[PDB]
């Protein structure tokens, strides 16, 4: 639980946004969202609207909070999302093209 | 040329299993994608064509089917000739009956054995 520096605006911060620290453990700057990490397939979106249940690479399922940009376009089951298991956050959606629809029709 | 031998092992079907269930979809997609190339040809062989699902055998991917029937008398004679070559040693008794004519003796023997087998 860190304290915010007077320079930055606490309300301006967004959920899941990467922040910068220092030797005194004070948040002075906030950057962008992470773009590298594990990719998990979305299983469902919970009733609260802030957490989603996804499945990992090894068929291990987890419940992770969604980032601010994820909270038209509507997220749908089967989408691939960049996740951080240690932090329990999903930051972005990685587009994927499905060939099943082309085959069926 | 890609040769898929014993197509009963894989690509057979998914409904009857009693991942192997996830082999034919991506294979069909890849074949559809490579169909545009002129020089790519896919060849498959199988003893039991019934076990193969017709989805891969629909017009398009597997459009050509060739049936190899069991040999008949003329086919049997041809197959015997393909092996009973003049280079194999022949006993003097049979060879003397044709005055050293190896080809005549061999073809007469082939006809005789074909007649014996199909009688």
């Amino acid at each position: 639980r860190l304290t915010c520096s007077p320079n930055i605006d606490a309300a301006s911060l967004k959920k899941g946004q990467t922040v910068r620290l220092n030797e005194a453990l004070t948040v002075v700057e906030a950057g962008t969202f992470e773009a590298v990490g594990e990719i998990s397939t979305l299983r469902e979106i919970l009733a609260d609207g802030h957490r989603a249940l996804v499945v990992g690479h090894a068929d291990e399922e987890r419940v992770v909070w969604l980032a601010d940009p994820l909270i038209p376009r509507k997220l749908r089951p089967g989408d691939s999302l960049l996740v951080d298991t240690k932090a329990g956050y999903a930051f972005e959606r990685i587009p994927k093209a499905e060939v099943e629809d082309l085959v069926l029709e | 040329i890609v040769f898929f031998d014993e197509m009963d092992s894989i690509f057979r079907t998914r409904g009857t299993g009693v991942v192997e269930t996830t082999v034919v979809p991506q294979l069909l997609s890849e074949i559809d994608g490579v169909e545009g190339l002129e020089n790519v040809i896919v060849i498959g062989a199988s003893n039991r064509e019934d076990m193969i699902d017709p989805a891969i055998l629909r017009p398009g991917r597997l459009d050509v089917k060739i049936k190899i029937e069991r040999p008949d008398a003329e086919a049997a004679q041809d197959i015997y000739s393909k092996y009973l070559t003049e280079f194999l040693p022949v006993h003097a008794d049979d060879l003397a009956e044709f005055d050293g004519d190896r080809s005549a003796c061999i073809k007469a023997m082939i006809e005789k054995v074909v007649d014996r087998m199909y009688a």
